[PDB]
Order: C-alpha cells, then sequence, then structure tokens
C-alpha cells in the first residue's frame, strides 16, 4: 500500500533545530485508504489533494514543460497562476473579472507587490501571510521520492504553514491519478549531526506500530507489552436513570 | 455495567520477523482466525497436541511462543519428563565414575551517587 | 534578543542549511544562536 | 487501575484540561507492572528447584511407614494428601480497577510438590545433585542415625518400636493440625490487609475531597474552570498520595514477603533436600526429615526430631 | 576452564541484572528532568517572561505546584532509590556472606554455592558487581548390585 513521494508527507512544523533526538508531534495529516481509477472525458493528473505525492517507489525526471490550470482546478482559489515573476507573485482570491475558461498567450504580494523541486508552499491562513519551503529530487517513473530518517537543517525561512492541493512531496523537474494507503499518527525523527535524514514512523498501522510508539523507541525487543486500554465500546448509555 | 480491559500484543524480535498477533484481556469473544480460550480471544494460535516449556509467558497457565516456520501459537504448559525407580528390600545402586564441572554466578554490589 | 552576562565568549562550528530564523536547542531552552545581525554562528554556554 | 477514566470520571473537559500534568499515571503503571512481574518471579524462584519429574511405585510396602496421610489420594478426583485437603478446607474493581489471575495454578503446584515428595522418599538426598539411586528406607534411616552420632545397630534392634512411635506421632500431628484453629494467622492477616486496603481505596471516591458541592454528573460541566480544576486536583493529590502509600506499602510488603520467600527457599534447599548440621535451624531439637506441603499463597513444613528422655546418675 | 571461557564469550544474556539497574537509574533521571518543562497550568514556563508579564498570583500557584510535584518526584527519587538501596544492601550482605563462607573455607550447606559438592571458588570483579566460579564434583557412571 505504498507508492511514493515515500514517507514524506511529514512537513516540518518549524525551524527549531532539534538534532539527533526523538520527538513525536501531533499535527494535521492525512488518513488511510486513498485509491482511485483511470477515466474518460466524455496517468496521474491532479491527485486527492493536500500538497505533493505518496509513500513507496523510485524515479528521476527532467520531464514537465507546460501549464494552464488552477492548483484546485478552480483558479478562484490559489491557482498555479503564473503572473508570478519569480521574485514577486500574484495569488488571486483578489476579486477580478474571472473567465470561466482559461486561455494562453504567446496587493497579492511576494516582494511585497502584485514540484519535485519539492518546495512546499504556504496558504495557511493564520491571519493572512504567504511563504514557501524548499527541497529537491525528480520523477521519471511510477511515483517516487527518496529515503532517510529525519527533517533537515535550518538556514533561512519565514514559516507559517501550507494550504495547496495534492498530498505531498511534489512532482516536477529535478485520465485520473493513483495514490496509496497511509496511516496518520505521530512522527518520530532523528536529526543526525551531518543532516542526511528524511523519514519518520507511524503508530497504528498495527499493534506492532502501537508498541513502537508506546515504548517511544524503534528496535522493539522480543516480549509482551500492553498498549492503551481498550474500553469496551459503550455505543449508548444505560437505561437506569429516572425522569 | 459493561466491562473493559487492556489490549495486549505478542511479537518476536524485529530482526527475527514482523508478523504479530493480538491478545484481549478479560473479554469474551461471543460478546465482541479465532481461538477461543479461557483467557480470551487469540489469532494465529491453536490447541496443539505437542507441548514445550514456557518461552514467552502470557498468563493464566498458558504460554505462547514463535513456533510452527515459527509462528505465534498457544500451547499448554509442560513441566518435564517422568521417571521411576525400582525399590526392593534387597536392591542398591552404586556409582563408578566422576566428572568435573564449572559454573558461574553474578550479583550486584552498588549503584551510582547523585546530588 | 535580550541576553546579557559576564563571561568569556566562545567560538562556534554549528552548520546551517536552507531554512532557519533563530537558533534553538533540544532542551526546550536557548543554548547557541547564530548572530542575527552578522549571520555568523556563535555558541555561548 | 485505569488512571485517566478513574480520576476524570470520563470527562471530555477533564481530558482537554489535564494535559498540563504529564506522565504521572504512566510511571504509576510502570510501578504496577514491576510489582506484578516480581510476584511471578518470586513464585517461580521458590517452586522451580527440580528439573525432572518422578513417580512412586504402585506397591505400598515401606516397612510399616504408613505415608498415606501425606501421599496424594488416587481414588479422590483431586490428587492431594488428606492433610492438604484439610488445609484447603479449613482455609476459606469496576470504576477503573482490575484483578489479574495467577500464572501458576493449584494443579501443577500439587504436581510439583508430589514429585518432590516422591523423589525424596524414593532416593533420599542422592537426587539432589545427580542421578537418583535406589536405596532401602531402613538403610537410609541408618545413614541418618550415623549422621547424628549414634551407632547404627540401635535402629535395627528397635526398628519395630521406632515404627510404632512414628505412626503414633503421625496420627497425633494429624489430630493437632485438625484441632489447631490459630495456625492460619499470617495468611489471614495478609488477605485481610489487602481487602481493607482495596476497600478504603474504592470508598475514597464517595468523598468530596473538600468539594463545596457533591453532585458529580451535573455541576462539573455546569461550571468547569475553577471548580473542576480544584476539585479534581485535590482529588488527584488524595488519589496519588493514597496510591503513593498504596504502591509503597505494597513494595515494602513485597520486600518483607520476598525476604520471607528467600528464607523459605533456603529452608527448602537445606532442610528438605538434605540434612542440616546447624543447631535449631530446621525446627527445635535434632533434625532428621523434611516434608513440604502446599497452601494458598503459602507453604507448610514438617520435621522429624529425636529426643532423649530417661537419664541416670553416674560417676 | 576452556569451555567456560567459550561459553562466557558466546552467551550475552548474563549482564541483564546490571543492565536493569543502569537503565532504571537512567530512566528515573530522564523522567525527573523532563517533568520540569511542563506548565502545570501556568501561562508560561520561562521564569523571566513570567515575572516580566504575569505576576505571582498564579506564579505563586505555579511555584506551589512545582514544589509539590517535586516533593512527590524527588521524595520518590530518593524513595525508589531508597527501596533500591534496601535491595542492594540485602544483596551486599548476601554477597559478603558468600565471600566469607565459600571463599575462605568449604561449606557443607546444600546448594549454597553451585550445584554438587563444592571444592574450589574464585571471585572475579565486575563493574558494580562480582563474579564467582564454582568447581563441583559429580558422579558419572552407575551399576546395579545387591
Amino acid at each position: 500500500a505504498y507508492t511514493n513521494s515515500f514517507t514524506r508527507g511529514v512537513y516540518y512544523p518549524d525551524k527549531v533545530f532539534r538534532s539527533s533526538v526523538l520527538h513525536s508531534t501531533q499535527d494535521l495529516f492525512l488518513p488511510f485508504f486513498s485509491n482511485v481509477t483511470w477515466f474518460h472525458a466524455i496517468d496521474n493528473p491532479v491527485l486527492p489533494f493536500n500538497d505533493g505525492v505518496y509513500f513507496a517507489s523510485t524515479e528521476k525526471s527532467n520531464i514537465i514543460r507546460g501549464w494552464i490550470f488552477g492548483t484546485t482546478l478552480d483558479s478562484k482559489t490559489q491557482s498555479l497562476l503564473i503572473v508570478n515573476n519569480a521574485t514577486n507573485v500574484v495569488i488571486k482570491v483578489c476579486e477580478f473579472q474571472f473567465c470561466n475558461d482559461p486561455f494562453l498567450g504567446v496587493n497579492c504580494t511576494f516582494e511585497y507587490v502584485s514540484f519535485k523541486n519539492l518546495r512546499e508552499f504556504v496558504f495557511k491562513n493564520i491571519d493572512g501571510y504567504f511563504k514557501i519551503y524548499s527541497k529537491h529530487t525528480p520523477i521519471n517513473l511510477v511515483r517516487d521520492l527518496p529515503q532517510g530518517f529525519s527533517a533537515l537543517e535550518p538556514l533561512v525561512d519565514l514559516p507559517i504553514g501550507i494550504n495547496i492541493t495534492r498530498f505531498q512531496t511534489l512532482l516536477a523537474l529535478h485520465a485520473a491519478y493513483y495514490v496509496g494507503y497511509l496511516q496518520p499518527r505521530t512522527f518520530l525523527l532523528k536529526y543526525n549531526e551531518n543532516g542526511t535524514i528524511t523519514d519518520a514512523v507511524d503508530c497504528a498501522l498495527d499493534p506492532l506500530s502501537e508498541t513502537k510508539c508506546t515504548l517511544k523507541s524503534f528496535t522493539v525487543e522480543k516480549g509482551i507489552y500492553q498498549t492503551s486500554n481498550f474500553r469496551v465500546q459503550p455505543t449508548e448509555s444505560i437505561v437506569r436513570f429516572p425522569n | 455495567p459493561c466491562s473493559f480491559g487492556g489490549v495486549s500484543v505478542i511479537t518476536p524480535g524485529t530482526n527475527t520477523s514482523n508478523q504479530v498477533a493480538v491478545l484481549y484481556q478479560g473479554v469474551n469473544c461471543t460478546e465482541v482466525n479465532v481461538f477461543q480460550t479461557r483467557a480470551g480471544c487469540l489469532i494465529g494460535a491453536e490447541h496443539v497436541n505437542n507441548s514445550y516449556e514456557c518461552d514467552i509467558p502470557i498468563g493464566a497457565g498458558i504460554c505462547a511462543s514463535y513456533q510452527t516456520s515459527q509462528s505465534i501459537i498457544a500451547y499448554t504448559m509442560s513441566l518435564g519428563a517422568e521417571n521411576s525407580v525400582a525399590y526392593s528390600n534387597n536392591s542398591i545402586a552404586i556409582p563408578t565414575n566422576f566428572t568435573i564441572s564449572v559454573t558461574t554466578e553474578i550479583l550486584p554490589v552498588s549503584m551510582t551517587k547523585t546530588s | 534578543n535580550g541576553l546579557t552576562g559576564t563571561g568569556v565568549l566562545t567560538e562556534s562550528n554549528k552548520k546551517f542549511l536552507p531554512f532557519q530564523q533563530f537558533g534553538r536547542d533540544i532542551a526546550d531552552t536557548t543554548d547557541a544562536v547564530r548572530d542575527p545581525q552578522t549571520l555568523e554562528i556563535l555558541d555561548i554556554t | 487501575v485505569d488512571c485517566t477514566m478513574y480520576i476524570c470520571g470520563d470527562s471530555t473537559e477533564c481530558s482537554n484540561l489535564l494535559l498540563q500534568y504529564g506522565s504521572f499515571c504512566t510511571q504509576l503503571n510502570r510501578a504496577l507492572t514491576g510489582i506484578a512481574v516480581e510476584q511471578d518471579k518470586n513464585t517461580q524462584e521458590v517452586f522451580a528447584q527440580v528439573k525432572q519429574i518422578y513417580k512412586t511405585p504402585p506397591i505400598k510396602d515401606f516397612g510399616g511407614f504408613n505415608f498415606s496421610q501425606i501421599l496424594p489420594d488416587p481414588s479422590k478426583p483431586s490428587k492431594r494428601s488428606p492433610i492438604e485437603d484439610l488445609l484447603f478446607n479449613k482455609v476459606t474493581k469496576f470504576n477503573g480497577l482490575t484483578v489479574l489471575p495467577p500464572l501458576l495454578t493449584d494443579e501443577m503446584i500439587a504436581q510439583y510438590t508430589s514429585a518432590l515428595l516422591a523423589g525424596t522418599i524414593t532416593s533420599g538426598w542422592t537426587f539432589g545433585a545427580g542421578p537418583a539411586l535406589q536405596i532401602p528406607f531402613p538403610m537410609q534411616m541408618a545413614y541418618r542415625f550415623n549422621g547424628i552420632g549414634v551407632t547404627q545397630n540401635v535402629l535395627y534392634e528397635n526398628q519395630k518400636l521406632i515404627a510404632n512411635q512414628f505412626n503414633s506421632a503421625i496420627g497425633k500431628i494429624q489430630d493437632s493440625l485438625s484441632s489447631t484453629p490459630s495456625a492460619l494467622g499470617k495468611l489471614q492477616d495478609v488477605v485481610n490487609q489487602n481487602a481493607q486496603a482495596l476497600n478504603t481505596l474504592v470508598k475514597q471516591l464517595s468523598s468530596n475531597f473538600g468539594a463545596i458541592s457533591s453532585v458529580l454528573n451535573d455541576i462539573l460541566s455546569r461550571l468547569d474552570p475553577p471548580e473542576a480544576e480544584v476539585q479534581i486536583d485535590r482529588l488527584i493529590t488524595g488519589r496519588l498520595q493514597s496510591l503513593q502509600t498504596y504502591v509503597t506499602q505494597q513494595l515494602i510488603r513485597a520486600a518483607e514477603i520476598r525476604a520471607s520467600a528467600n528464607l523459605a527457599a533456603t529452608k527448602m534447599s537445606e532442610c528438605v533436600l538434605g540434612q542440616s548440621k546447624r543447631v535449631d535451624f530446621c525446627g527445635k531439637g535434632y533434625h532428621l526429615m523434611s516434608f513440604p506441603q502446599s497452601a494458598p499463597h503459602g507453604v507448610v513444613f514438617l520435621h522429624v526430631t529425636y529426643v532423649p528422655a530417661q537419664e541416670k546418675n553416674f560417676t
């Protein structure tokens, strides 16, 4: 059930340089059982969304060339609308005369004025700012992105979080989609000093992962353990109370 | 009132394998592969005629182990082989040869000091 | 900012790759912050 | 015990407001696991001293020694001695609490003790360190008597009277154990202590813990913030300090219980597996034999003694 | 002697007793260090920002909860370390007894030092521990007689 941007989909909540240490964080992530087919318009376009790709295979691209779309296929929301001069951009919920069918030719600030290069984006509207993350490696095969174990190391950024649409890590240079099946839980990281690190782990694939997160470790030793108490499901209250 | 109970997990070492079973404590399977036992519900285990000593203890007088390859199975406790001797008013046994053995023993002595 | 004290300044070697604002440590405290105004790593213990 | 639901009463409020505290009931559960595993380790240590199971020959011809009162009864459905049955007959959780069953059970405990008894009666002390060797009971008794410092022929010249005395003594000790009502004091004390402890623990809930109200279901989400946090945090001080004394009176209780278990194991290894020269260790007087028996959460011993009774003045 | 060298070189399961106490103390230290960083209901956990912005009406309750939480946690530092001291002291008493009885002489006690009939004993040193070797005598071959 794994077909990759690999166990990326762990974005980095902040720049705090934890190094070579365990820490599990609860944040907004994405659920299980994401399957899809290939159709007709009376092999992967825009995915079930969030910000990028899924969880296991290999690739390296030099492929993408063109665009006329919206990232949510709307362009009323944040499209991949490039009037963005790569130093200043425009992103328009900014209300202009929208055309219901796009075209091609031959205030909404970035400077501050109107991707297998896996630069994550920002439209997390905690009181209205805009930004970008950044990492890089490409797509020439079924799905991919690479392996390691941790988040990376801090130099310059301005972080607030993301709202774009195709669950991540993204697809670019150096019909309907297909994605796999991922369990959302906490994510353990180990930032080695040299910073050669990508991955994490989940807690409820199975009782194996339940022990893995309960013991706060990775090398589970032979034995027997008990996880969180299973309350026998009280579907409804009891008919004992008076009136 | 309704019952409740812990959810227990039985597993071998990670490098050994990754297949895992699950144990439910105090619950009744009628009220929830299935292996109904007094302890509760088990998956992957069977009443197996052959027995061994306890390797991974589970409780309630039953022990489980990674066994037939090796898989999580349940078996009844086994103590050891039986034996008997012939005792008579005019019987006696005597030894003739010997041997030398070496054994070890470990004990803790102390602990660190802090402030 | 807002740190002051009496002591001997110490050198630094910690590296820093593509996304930071300020230095933070594991112990839920502040131990070694690269200089905000000179863009030079500086660790003081 | 079930920390979160026990102390919060299954309150979503309590849930999202109590995350300030942390891992308290986690290390509480750690301690509970420690004591739980210690119990079974102690039991295995005391009752795991023999590697091979033995069994007695079916013919009961032991030179007058009627061991029926201590041997298991095949006719009865439970293979236990009549004195064991007499002992077993004389000797007679919901709001976030649980009780676990023991790892070992009476059936295999009885099997172990029966195997021990059969092995020792069949082969004396020989099997304690090597392969068992058959040897007649009177010759074993002669060895014991030479061990104490008396010439062996005395046993031969009086063996009938000695056997009569032994049978009479066994009958009289059976009568004494049947009559004695005060022997179970320590076990009864332990059981009553545990019962009273759990009783006060559960009864603790009904108190206010100083609360300025008493209705549990209605107020504590009529008004959560400063009447909840205070009621539930004096409740959690009460709870985790009565469990501070719960866990730690249980650990000191387990410390004395484990000292008792260690001394019991030494008693096994010395008095039961052989004969001891230490004065007044395996009972008073002179020590010859040893017969163990099973009890709920306890063990029972038996001893054989030699005593002189008729002196005369001499020069 | 050769086979005991090989056996000790091979089996790694002996050191569990010492590893247990080492990991126990390390875990206790880590727990007590971690418990500091919590807020216990306080708006902040950094004292400087505390006295700069929020006074001690609720910094007096934050220091109260701090002192009482460390009452339990450091009275239990010393308390499980104290029950541990009781266990280690009983262990040291037993070790000294075994030293004196089974090293400076020969013991007639049954199975007090190894299995069989004890002949020799040599102690060996270990980090926070001790090692013993028991040399016993065991009969091998038997025959029937009358």
